[PDB]
Formats: C-alpha cells, structure tokens, sequence
C-alpha cells in the first residue's frame, strides 16, 4: 500500500459546452501532482494556475507556465513505474502502454528521463512545439523525442 | 474631433534600420518588409484587440505593443513586449514583460540595450532585453505627440526631445550619464515653436528637426550644437508627419499634410535648388534670411488626406536613391530619385490588401 497526495482542483471539464465541438477543455485551474513514489507529503509536481493541458476543439493542447513545474526527488521517481508495473499486474490488459500546438509552455524549473531527472536532482527548457503534429494519438512520444534539448 | 483612423490604421513606424515597418490598426498589428514589399508576420484582433502603438526593434521578433483604438484588449498605460520567436500555445505566453504607468503612453523608441517610454511629460529609459531595470528618468514640456528619437548607433547612446523652453531640443548622452544621476541635458534653441518633428541620423552626429510652422527643417551637429543647415519644405504652413535621414546621411525626406514628401541634399547642399532671388546679388539689407535657404531638391505627390511616414529605400545604383511613403489609407508609394532632380514613381501598392501569400 503507498499514501501519495494528488490534488486537482476546480477541472472545469465542461465537454461539449460550445471550440466549436466539443471544446472538452480541461481548463484546469489547478493541477498540482502534490505528491508520488512513497511520499506523501505535497510537493510541487506537475503533468489561479490555468493549466489548461487539455484545451481542445476540432486537436490543440497548453501549458501554465508555472513558476516550478518538475520537482522531482522524494523517495523514487521509478516507483510510480512500479505502480504501473503493479497496475498491469493488477490490470491485466493494459493496451496504451487543428495542428497541435502541444507546447509545454513552461521555463522548467527541474529540480532514462527518470533517471536524468534523479540524477540532476532551469535545467530544461519548454519545448514551444508550434505546429508540431508530433503526436498522433500514440505517437505522442515521437513528438516528444524530436530533435533534443538539454540546459544546466 | 479624433479622425477615425483611415481603414483602422492608427499608427505607423519604420524600424531603426527603416528596413522594415509595423503598422498599428484597429484589428491588430501588421509588419511588412519595405524592399521587396512583402507582410511578414500580423497579430490578430483575437491576440492583442485594437492597438494605439507598436515598435519593433530591429529585425528581430521583439515587439513593443500599447493598447489604444475602438477595442483594446490591454490598457494604453502599459507596454506589453511580445516575443514572436516564442512557442506557446497561448497568445499569453509570448507576452514575455510589462511596463505600466501612471499616465498614457505616446510613443515607445528601441534599440538593442535600451527601451524608451514617452509619456505628456515624462520619459522613462530602461535597459532591455536581458533583465529590464529603470535607467533613467526625464521630465519634459508638453509633449502630446510623445516626440522622441533614440541613435540606433552602437557607438553613440544619443536621446533627443522637446526641451522645456519652446521650440528647443534637449540632447542627453545615455552613456555618458551614470545611472540614477542627472547629466545636464544639453539645449539647442532649433525653433521659436513647438516642435513637430524630431530625428537623429544613424551615427547620431547630427540631429534635424521643424516646428509646428512647418516650413523649415533646421539641422544641428550633435556635439559643436551648431546650425549645420536650414532647409525650407515651403512659403506656406504645413503639418510635418516625419522627416528621416538616409542611412549614409547624404539626403533628408519629409513628409506633409500638403500630400508632398521632399526630398533634401545635406552632403551635396549644391544639388538643392536655391531660391532666383539668391541670383540677383544682395540689392538691400533686409532678404538675407530667404536668400541663404535651401529649396527641397525633388519632391513627390501622396493622397493629401492621408498621413503618411517616409523613409529611404536601399541604394538601387551609384546615382539612383528611392525614398518610401507608407500612409494611413494603406497605401505605399516607392519613387526613385536623382541628382539633377528628377522624381519619378517605381511602384505604388495598397501594403493592406498585401495577404499573406500562403500560396507557396
């Protein structure tokens, strides 16, 4: 068993409200990941605040630009990969395993990508993906390895 | 009576370099390269509402905005710094400063270790890009019209306004002055009224201007604040929109609610026309002043109605230098010019009915 504090305040999910189909903006006004791995005490993780990650329309996507987004080094950044280890273990099928504009929109303060992120553990950078289209839906994680970026 | 801006154009400006132009508008802001004439990049209506001001610095994508017009989305106090080059998915996140203050601002001059905002009787300098502080502090006369200009020059860091007596300039050097101390801005006595115009050449060595009369363009060097030149636009009254220096400083243009850009010779004072009474040698004491001064060397027609901003183009050949007007109807107007005084349009387009060419 694990204690691991989340919070997600006032999501206004107002799907299908106009944008012109199904807006279905996330319109986050707080997404503070307060907490993961083993503890429990809030910490400022990330994906008033405006976090609208979801903001879509017909297929779009943004970012708060938070002061500090990835704050990432209490207990281990793996053991939520071992609670999804955990999950695909419990859920036995576990098949997820206009233009975009998904930026990231946020001058990261940080602090495998888990691995880099605990071993740096500012220090990145928002990846400002304009027009990118990278993902697809499942190839979201080819949008996210083009081209490469590093800083401190 | 505020004239309702001609086809929503509020107001315009050449770049430092008088490379480029921004144009405020009543739906946004435009940018346009001037040779080749070409948009190069627009905010919305939906990004930024009806726009007062805009000055860009340089050729890069740093944009200063003020709010004004019908439907501003940001109040005419504050000064937004849009970063262009920026990826966001929001317009918000390009919005990378602000400056606000007390008062309306009337006009914003960039170069590229300084930002200047001129409100009715204060003008405010920072340092910018990186890390904007408050540099200096000036107060002024009356200045409505927000009349300022910056030497874009490296080497030189000249500021020039309206000085506190009528028809004076006030000239500070920005380097020379330690911060948070007052160096005495120096005073040149240019005109007996108000000032209507004001500019600096490239080096910042010498600086023109003209007065609300608007028949005279004085020319003064920087440093000696002696009278270089008097150059007369006309016999008659005229409200002066601008006057720019060439980039080498060979010629001066001004444009006019006559509907007349002219076009003067400052290296080569000979090319000017001089008036026929300067011919018949000195009969009496009382011509001196109008025979000595200097008659523009080519001038050109615009639309009369429309305000317009002149500048020099690039020197097409050894013998052959074009001078641009960009109006408040949208209109743009290339007329190339020589040394013997002809005057003669090379292109003429409506630089708002420009669209994008997403066409390639």
């Amino acid at each position: 068993h694990v204690l691991m504090e989340i919070q997600l305040s006032k999501v206004s999910f107002q799907h299908e409200v106009y944008r012109p189909l199904s807006r279905q903006v996330f319109i986050v006004q707080e997404l503070e990941v307060r907490d993961r791995l083993a503890s429990s005490q809030i910490n400022k993780f990330l994906y008033s605040n405006m976090l609208t990650i979801k903001a879509l329309h017909v297929c779009c996507l943004r970012v708060s630009l938070m002061p500090l987004r990835l704050n990432v080094d209490q207990d281990a950044l793996f053991f939520l990969k071992d609670f999804f280890t955990s999950l695909v273990a419990g859920i036995n099928p576990v098949v997820p395993g206009r233009e975009f504009r998904f930026t990231s929109e946020v001058p990261i303060w940080l602090d495998t990508f888990a691995g880099l992120l605990i071993g740096l553990a500012s220090e990145l950078k928002l990846k400002r993906l304009c027009c990118r289209h990278g993902l697809l839906g499942v190839d979201k994680v080819l949008g996210y390895a083009l081209n490469e970026w590093l800083q401190d | 009576m505020t004239q309702q801006p001609l086809r929503g154009v509020t107001s315009l400006r050449f770049n430092q370099d008088q490379s480029c132009f921004c144009c405020a508008m009543e739906t946004g802001v435009r940018i346009y390269n001037v040779e080749p004439l070409m948009e190069k990049g627009h905010l919305d209506h939906e990004q930024v509402g009806s726009m007062g001001l805009v000055e860009m610095l340089h050729r890069s994508n740093l944009l200063a905005l003020v709010g004004g017009g019908s439907s501003p989305k940001f109040s005419e106090i504050s000064v937004l710094i849009w970063d262009d080059a920026r990826e966001g998915k929001d317009s918000k996140e390009k919005l990378v400063l602000e400056f606000t203050f007390t008062k309306p601002v009337l006009s914003v001059r960039m170069r590229h270790d300084k930002i200047v905002i001129v409100l009715k009787n204060r003008i405010y300098v920072y340092s910018f890009p990186d890390n904007p502080r408050k540099l200096f502090e000036f107060d002024t006369r009356d200045n409505p019209k927000g009349l300022c200009d910056l030497c874009p020059s490296l080497e030189k860091q000249l500021l020039v306004f309206p000085g506190h007596k009528c028809g004076s300039l006030q000239l500070v050097d920005l380097a020379s002055t330690k911060p948070g101390t007052s160096s005495a801005p120096f005073t040149i006595n240019a005109h007996q009224s108000d000032i209507a115009c004001v500019s600096l050449n490239q080096p910042g060595t010498v600086v023109a201007s003209a007065s609300q009369k608007g028949t005279l363009i004085r020319l003064f060097d920087t440093q000696s604040k002696e009278k270089l030149v008097e150059l007369r636009r006309g016999t008659d009254p005229a409200t002066l929109y601008c006057i720019n220096f060439s980039h080498d400083s060979s010629f001066l243009c001004a444009s006019s609610d006559k509907g007349t850009v002219h076009i003067f010779a400052l290296k080569d004072t000979r090319l000017n026309r001089r008036s026929a009474l300067a011919r018949v040698g000195k009969v009496g004491p009382m011509i001196g002043q109008y025979v000595d001064s200097q008659w523009s060397l080519a001038s050109f027609t615009v639309p009369a109605e429309s305000a317009c901003i002149c500048a020099f183009g690039r020197n097409t050949s050894k013998n052959v230098n074009s001078v641009i007007a960009i109006c408040v109807d949208g209109t743009f107007h290339k007329y190339v010019f020589t040394p013997d005084g002809n005057c003669n349009r090379e292109a003429f387009d409506v630089y708002l009915d420009i669209c994008d060419d997403d066409d390639f």
